[PDB]
């Protein structure tokens, strides 16, 4: 009732502010309600800005990939299909 | 009361006051030595915490 | 794949002091046992307690 | 000024002081000082008068110069040490510059000139904040760097502050200027023991804060800004002027009143460090402050001055505004001497 | 130290001397304040860049922000003096003595 | 060209003398303009592209509002220049002489100690030989303000808002 009258009056007298608050409101709410924000984070972590310094192999590192391109290690196959 | 009551009270008071004086001199000397050396629990001015140092592979190999 | 962290199996010994650091100074003595009240309270001039 | 806006400005001043007293980074201490100045200027100019604008401008200029010198000292210390932490400053020139800046912020002489003017320009409400709360942050910074403070410079500033505060207080008939010069003298007293024992500085700061809160709140409760206007208060409210006389006697440093505690402890600590001439001179120079306090006590309560006929109407009405902390501040500033061994809690 | 550090410190000193030595206008004092702020910015920036203190590269921007905050404070005080006296002359600030 | 930074710093000092002698605020404005531009040049020469451009941009915008006021508050029927008053000219000449004396003493005498110890060698010496890679180290450190410096962002934003409030409260009568 009162909200509808206020919004109709707002968009009839000051339509500029109505759009700005709507656009500003979406910019705060939508990022939280999105499944791609985590992908945006992962992409930033994925980019290798600095050298991947190797670690000395003590023989007890099963998952650490002592190799050029053997299967062990993180994969960017998710980004390829994005 | 008897003359011995004041006698013993005076002895106790003298013991307490002499202990206080000796402790005050001892405290002054201890504080002076701690401030001069900084090897005691007092006058321990803070230094940089070593837990802030980042012991991780940096960008340049020479660290 | 060229950005992954790899294991390197070497034989050169791991450096013991890469920074050539000096001997760390001996820390101050650390605390003591339980607490007891001050001998005669606060020994501040005429205050007996 | 809207009360909400005034509360926000007061909270911003307090948050600036808490930022100064809470951070471990020099940049944040400087930021807190800047916020304090920014939120203090409009508080100084809450009541718009040309005198208020003049006070705000002078205070802003002085604090801006002090903040610039402080930031220069911080930058030089970083240059010569690569450190931002509040610790033993590693450059003597930077230490000197920082000491000058902090003394200018506190109003230590010969950077005392702005205090009597800014205090007189602003109202009693703003004067109380200026003379009590605005001393916390620079004193805290000085207490954090007391190890690196050159004792000679700080002692010279303290002695000059006491001398100049006493001398200035003697020629003043405006209550706010008398309070400002007394504040200068007490700041000198506080900064005298900074190189020796900072807990005595904290004790003196607390006692001075209580005494000044009591005095300013009594002045507000009497709505008096001059000796003549305060003299009339004996007729309407003798209790206020009697309590003012007691608080003035306490400020003079007369036992058994609480004002003897800071001077006594300061003399003790300075004699423990084999300094006997400086505390003696400070004690002797406190007599000027005691003089102008006594003169005020005469004009206010000890002697009765001529009132005016219109006070008869004022006799019928009772004060509406009630300062709840005034009795506690009066008691703590007059009858706490039997409680000095509480000094340890400040450690 | 390099000579550029000497020049920047000297510039800060000159600006400080200028601010401490008023002549007539309050605007020139604010100019000296802004000059000191600029000199401090340049000094801090050179120090941070030279030592590669990456995380401290945001310090000069904060310094600049509070610098122009103080400048706005000064400008507002200036307008009030002009409104109350007609000129920004520093001699009009004379009511408060001692 | 191996002493570009030194020349720019000398021009910095010259501009500081120029607006420190207190000519008409209009002329102090261009003095500060020159000083800010030359400082931007120095910071650019030391690798601070964003920082130098930032001081250049902000002061350029700030001195504009000062100019607006110089024509509204500090407007003298006869605005004074550096060669209009013997006091202003004396201050300008004294500053120039001080700068020239210190420059000469620093150059001809390699090690100079006025208050700090200054070395007469070129500023190029202190530069580092490291490689930043695919980085603008200054830019990354500055952008770390929103990730690392959340507290700084909060305090600065609050100070700016309170600054707006303070300006409105001051300029209300």
């Amino acid at each position: 009732g009162r909200i509808a009258s206020f919004l109709k009056n707002a968009w009839a007298k000051e339509p500029v502010l109505v759009a700005s608050f709507a656009i500003g409101g979406l910019a705060i709410i939508l990022p939280s309600l999105s499944p791609y924000t985590n992908y945006a984070i992962r992409i930033n972590r994925a980019t290798p800005y600095n050298y991947p310094v190797p670690l000395r192999d003590d023989g007890n590192m099963p998952d650490v990939p002592s190799h050029p391109q053997d299967p062990q290690g993180p994969s960017l196959e998710w980004l390829k299909n994005l | 009361d008897g003359p011995e009551k004041n006698y013993e009270k005076t002895m106790a008071i003298l013991q307490i006051e002499a202990e206080k004086a000796e402790l005050r001199l001892k405290e002054l000397e201890v504080r002076r030595l701690m401030r001069a050396r900084g090897d005691g629990p007092w006058y321990q001015y803070p230094t940089i915490d070593k837990a802030l140092i980042d012991h991780s592979p940096k960008t340049t190999p020479d660290n | 794949e060229l950005s992954k962290v790899t294991k390197v199996k070497t034989d050169r010994p791991l450096p013991e002091n890469p920074y050539h650091s000096r001997a760390r100074p001996e820390p101050n003595p650390e605390a003591e046992g339980d607490l007891k009240p001050a001998k005669h309270g606060s020994r501040l001039f005429f205050w007996t307690m | 000024m809207n009360p909400i806006i005034y509360t926000t400005l007061i909270m911003t001043v307090m948050s600036g002081t808490m930022l100064v007293m809470i951070s471990s980074h020099w940049l944040l201490i400087w930021i807190g000082f800047e916020m304090n100045l920014l939120a203090m200027i409009p508080v100084l100019m809450k009541n718009f008068n040309p005198r208020a604008t003049e006070a705000a401008t002078k205070y802003f200029l002085t604090q801006a110069t002090a903040s610039m010198m402080l930031m220069m000292a911080i930058i030089i210390n970083l240059l010569y040490s690569g450190q931002w932490t509040i610790t033993k400053m590693f450059n003597p020139v930077a230490m000197t510059m920082m000491t000058m800046a902090l003394a200018m912020k506190l109003g230590l002489s010969p950077f005392h000139f702005w205090v009597p003017e800014v205090t007189q320009g602003i109202s009693l409400q703003a004067g109380l904040l200026l003379l009590t709360w605005q001393k916390l942050a620079p004193l805290s910074v000085l207490c954090q760097i007391s190890q690196s403070i050159n004792p000679n410079l700080m002692l010279t500033m303290a002695m000059l502050s006491i001398l100049i505060g006493g001398w200035g207080g003697l020629n003043q008939t405006q209550l706010r200027k008398i309070m400002a010069y007394s504040s200068i003298a007490h700041m000198g007293w506080m900064t005298a023991v900074l190189p020796y024992n900072t807990t005595m500085t904290i004790l003196n700061l607390l006692i001075y804060i209580t005494m000044t809160l009591a005095m300013f709140m009594l002045l507000i409760h009497s709505s008096a800004t001059t000796t003549l206007s305060l003299s009339h208060t004996w007729n309407k409210m003798p209790v206020i002027t009697s309590l003012m006389m007691v608080t003035l006697l306490s400020m003079g440093g007369l036992p058994p009143l609480s004002g003897f505690m800071p001077k006594w402890m300061i003399i003790q600590e300075m004699t423990k460090n084999e300094s006997i001439i400086m505390p003696t001179l400070m004690a002797m120079t406190a007599l000027l402050n005691l003089y102008f306090y006594m003169r005020l006590a005469y004009s206010s309560s000890l002697t009765m001055f001529p009132s005016t006929n219109n006070m008869k109407m004022k006799w019928q009405f009772e004060h509406t505004k009630q300062m709840k902390l005034l009795p506690t501040m009066i008691v703590l500033s007059t009858l706490v001497l039997p409680m000095t061994p509480a000094l340890s809690s400040l450690n | 130290m390099p000579l550029v550090y000497m020049n920047i410190i000297m510039a800060f000193a000159i600006a400080l001397a200028g601010l401490l030595m008023y002549r007539s206008h309050l605007m020139s004092s604010l100019l000296c304040l802004e000059g000191m702020m600029l000199s401090l910015f340049i000094m801090s920036t050179l120090i941070i860049l030279n030592t590669h203190f990456t995380l401290a590269n945001m310090m000069p921007i904060i310094l600049l922000v509070f610098a122009a905050c103080e400048a706005a404070l000064g400008l507002s005080l200036l307008v009030m003096v002009s409104n109350t006296y007609g000129t920004d002359y520093v001699q009009n600030l004379n009511l408060l003595q001692c | 060209t191996m002493y570009i930074a030194f020349i720019l710093s000398t021009i910095f000092v010259i501009g500081f003398v120029g607006f420190s002698s207190k000519p008409s605020p209009i002329y102090g404005g261009l003095g500060l303009i020159v000083s800010g531009g030359v400082g931007c040049g120095i910071v650019l020469n030391f690798g601070g592209s964003f920082l130098g451009l930032m001081v250049f941009l902000i002061y350029l915008g700030g001195m504009l509002v000062v100019f607006g006021y110089t024509t509204a508050m500090a407007t003298e029927m006869y605005p004074e220049v550096w060669v209009s008053n013997k006091t202003v000219f004396g201050a300008f000449v004294s500053g120039l002489m001080m700068e020239f004396c210190m420059v000469y003493y620093a150059l001809k005498e390699e090690e100079v100690e006025i208050i700090f110890k200054f070395n007469g060698l070129g500023d190029w010496v202190i530069y580092d030989t490291g490689d930043s890679g695919f980085f603008s180290e200054e830019a990354m450190g500055i952008a770390a303000l929103y990730s690392y410096g959340t507290w700084l962002v909060i305090v600065t934003g609050w100070s700016l808002l309170i600054g707006v409030v303070v300006i409105m409260e001051i300029t209300r009568g």
